[PDB]
RNA sequence: GUGAAAUUCUUGGACCGGCGCAAGACGGACCAGAGCGAAAGCAUUUGCCAAGAAUGUUUUCAUUAAUCAAGAACGAAAGUCGGAGGUUCGAAGACGAUCAGAUACCGUCGUAGUUCCGACCAUAAACGAUGCCGACUGGCGAUGCGGCGGCGUUAUUCCCAUGACCCGCCGGGCAGCUUCCGGGAAACCAAAGUCUUUGGGUUCCGGGGGGAGUAUGGUUGCAAAGCUGAAACUUAAAGGAAUUGACGG
RNA sequence: UAUUCCCCAUGAACGAGGAAUUCCCAGUAAGUGCGGGUCAUAAGCUUGCGUUGAUUAAGUCCCUGCCCUUUGUACACACCGCC
């Protein structure tokens, strides 16, 4: 800091914002992160860009990983705070967020970034669309 | 080869009079060249805000949608695009033995501005109610549902897109309809759960400098 | 495929008086099965309960209460 | 590129852990910043009242 | 013989009642004999509720809980420990758990 | 995506984020040992159509009733026929794994089907594994509908109503707890009680285990199949409920 | 078909051991000798004794098992069961 060109001409005091869309799910997490109006990109690391062993792209560590990465990028174009949007899979899966949400927003707070408003944008359906189990669900 | 970073400039999103916070924040887009220009890639958006972010001492639960509209150099001019409840406080609400009573309605302003509003309002139970549960008939239900929609839309069918905003500002409505139906049965979350815009004409842009201005 | 009907009638045959001890037998039978074998998922168990129907319900043999013996 | 290493002092044993009793947790506090304390795993005989060095400061411990 | 009185739901006055899916294998469980539950956990996990308290930009902010409700079929609740087999005159024992506030 | 992976999609830019559009399903949370229905079954709003239980009744008729071979209406799911539609799931099928094998369980894709209209089929652990009608025999607290009666609180409105609550009573419901009523082989059951102190009315139905719901005839169906239904021969037990041990991936 | 011992010659494998697997927590393990038994002749065995003298641990129920409670059972020659 500062390029000049990459970041917004603002203030010293006052900080600009963006969203931060989780998606924590099993398998993998998503530190997104866009503008407010969330129809620009500002940096994507997922959890799987991490690591090369393809059974911890969920895990806690991961999801740190790629938040400390996605703030300092952050950083340098010059958004200070975010306001967070968890999410799981949902819809007609699990509802629960995963593993790494727990770090990805530890990490992104301890990072150097502000936070701002917290909400679950987890798509819930009003009873749609049968799941894939069978009858019997997933013997294992 | 060359980062996209450097080829964006950064604007500014003002939202409507209604509000006395009327900057919202900084949005970004491509500078223009070829033959795609900022300004209509620019226009559409749309701003999910908190109404604690537009009004210094309102409630956090409630936010506006505010869809950008026009362009005036370094600042995107919105207009009121809808209102919704947040996730947690929607889920707070509904909690069982009581019932739950739900009504729409779809109705117009005078401007043309034809919206669909949503209504929620759950059985409250008295301070020396032994009983577990609280549960209207369905015929108490039916009549509450009719009064919330006959409420709505006259609120909204006499007023045009300013007004009712500020009405759903306080959520004047749904104590309206709280007060009311307090002789069927008593009602205590009574809220304006959702507001959809269905039809907008034309882009006066005099009336969005109306709603900018004073 | 291992034979336990013609190794355990070729053990009888090299005994005193066409007699052994159950546990002898069985000693010298596992012995060869796991010398000439070539399949490896069975289990100790399985082989003790496979050589356990091999002794007690061959028409050939008899057991004297504790003991095998070969019948003509 | 990694946070700095980390002095770490042992506040009350957590018990036992690890599928053998092999580890324990022992809820350290920083004695840069005493308010900040988490739980965290050891292998060893800890003996609370001791300092720890911490490679990697902020992992997490699973309460037991 | 009968294990319990109810046959294992609470069905009494009707012939019917829709299935559901298990939330974790999905298995379809009639609605009145799903082992269900309900979570108002925090979002914030209080492990780490002070990092996130002090980097926010806000002064008095409350945090916001995560509502979801679960349901089990027997097989995935036994499993997953949410209940345990329990003797006669403890099986006809209808109390929920107590709380363990202190 | 998984225990781990691979099949699979991806710089021709997948996944993720935004704004839209279309399609067909499905009606979450509220939702309960709650309601309704002869069962099967029934849950987004509003409107229309005919129906119904219970309650109230100093209303009418006056025995018009109960149960019922033959006969008849309805009857989950799957299945069949014809026409619309085909989002998602997904018998068959293909592949990737796992395995000694793996025509399986796990994963990816996917036909018929799942959806609607019209016509068949008549079967389910169609279960409360408990015929229907009537009478008698303990207690208690709730709950749903209707009616009756009471201090007070609350709403419009300032009053009488009318709603929300509170305290009871009566009737009909779905249930619960408790009890040395009594019964039962016991588990248990206020009905499975009022049974050698054996008789309120009535329908269906069992007679050791198999062979076998098979063979054959008949009959219904487009079919799949349904209904009715043996015998030769074989066998000393097969079962129920509790007890003690042993074993339990 | 050398009892054991002594002397001079002879001078082989073995360069720290695959899959497996045993014993052990304090004067313990391990090293090191010395008595007794057997014994006419005799200890690479065993049973005792001192001497030198540690590493690691003060835990857990994961593997192999044991005890107690609840639970399931078509086993009772009792899961190496039954089918
Ligand atoms: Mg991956
Ligand atoms: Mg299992
Ligand atoms: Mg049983
Ligand atoms: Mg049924
Ligand atoms: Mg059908
Ligand atoms: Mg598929
Ligand atoms: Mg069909
Ligand atoms: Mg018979
Ligand atoms: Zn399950």
């Amino acid at each position: 800091e500062q390029v000049i060109s990459l970041g917004p001409q603002v203030a010293e005091g006052e900080n600009v914002f963006g969203v931060c869309h989780i998606f924590a799910s099993f398998n993998d997490t998503f530190v997104h992160v866009t503008d407010l109006s969330g129809k620009e990109t500002i940096c994507r690391v997922t959890g799987g860009m991490k690591v090369k062993a393809d059974r911890d792209e969920s895990s806690p560590y991961a999801a740190m990983l790629a938040a400390q990465d996605v703030a300092q990028r952050c950083k340098e174009l010059g958004i200070t705070a975010l306001h967070i949007k968890l999410r799981a899979t949902g819809g007609n899966r699990t509802k629960t967020p995963g593993p790494g949400a727990q770090s990805a927003l530890r990490a992104l707070a301890r990072s150097g970034m502000k936070i701002g408003r917290i909400e679950d944008v987890t798509p819930i359906p009003s009873d749609s669309t049968r799941r894939k189990g069978g009858r019997r669900g997933r013997r294992l | 080869v060359v980062d996209p970073f450097s080829k964006k400039d950064w604007y500014d999103v003002k939202a409507p009079a209604m509000f006395n916070i009327r900057n919202i924040g900084k949005t970004l887009v491509t500078r223009t060249q070829g033959t795609k220009i900022a300004s209509d890639g620019l226009k559409g958006r749309v701003f999910e805000v908190s109404l604690a972010d537009l009004q210094n001492d309102e409630v956090a639960f409630r936010k506006f949608k505010l869809i950008t509209e026009d362009v005036q150099g370094k600042n995107c001019l919105t207009n009121f695009h809808g209102m919704d409840l947040t996730r947690d406080k929607m889920c707070s609400m509904v909690k069982k033995w009581q019932t739950m009573i739900e009504a729409h309605v779809d109705v117009k302003t005078t401007d043309g501005y034809l919206l669909r509003l949503f209504c929620v309002g759950f059985t409250k139970k008295r301070n020396n109610q032994i009983r577990k549960t609280s549960y209207a008939q369905h015929q108490q239900v039916r009549q509450i549902r009719k009064k919330m929609m006959e409420i709505m839309t006259r609120e909204v069918q006499t007023n045009d897109l300013k007004e009712v905003v500020n009405k759903l500002i306080p959520d004047s409505i749904g104590k309206d309809i709280e007060k009311a139906c307090q002789s069927i049965y008593p009602l205590h979350d009574v809220f304006v759960r959702k507001v959809k815009m269905l039809k907008k004409p034309k882009f006066e842009l005099g009336k969005l400098m109306e709603l900018h201005g004073e | 495929k291992f034979n336990w009907k013609g190794t355990i009638k070729a053990i009888l045959k090299q005994a005193p008086d066409n007699e052994i001890t159950i546990k002898k037998l069985r000693k010298k039978v596992l012995a060869q099965y796991y010398t000439v074998t070539d399949e490896h998922h069975r289990s100790e168990e399985e082989l003790l309960v496979i050589f356990n129907k091999k002794i007690s319900k061959n028409p050939t043999f008899k057991l004297l209460k504790d003991k095998v013996k070969l019948v003509k | 590129r990694v946070q700095p290493i980390k002095l770490a002092r042992v506040t009350k044993v957590l018990g036992r852990t690890g599928s053998q009793g092999q580890c324990t947790q022992v809820r350290v506090e920083f004695m840069d910043d005493t308010s900040r304390s988490i739980i965290r795993n050891v292998k060893g005989p800890v003996r609370e009242g001791d300092v720890l060095t911490l490679l990697e400061s902020e992992r997490e411990a699973r309460r037991l | 013989t009968k294990k319990r009185r109810n046959n294992g739901r609470a069905k009494k006055g009707r012939g019917h009642v829709q299935p559901i899916r298990c939330t974790n294998c999905a298995r379809c469980v009639p609605k009145d004999k799903a082992i269900k539950k309900f979570v108002i956990r925090n979002i914030v996990e209080a492990a780490a509720v002070r990092d996130i308290s002090e980097a926010s930009v806000f002064d008095a902010y409350v945090l916001p809980k995560l509502y979801v409700k679960l349901h089990y079929c027997v097989s995935c609740a036994i499993h997953s420990k949410v209940v345990r087999n329990r003797s006669r005159e403890a099986r006809k024992d209808r109390t929920p758990p107590p709380r363990f506030r202190p």
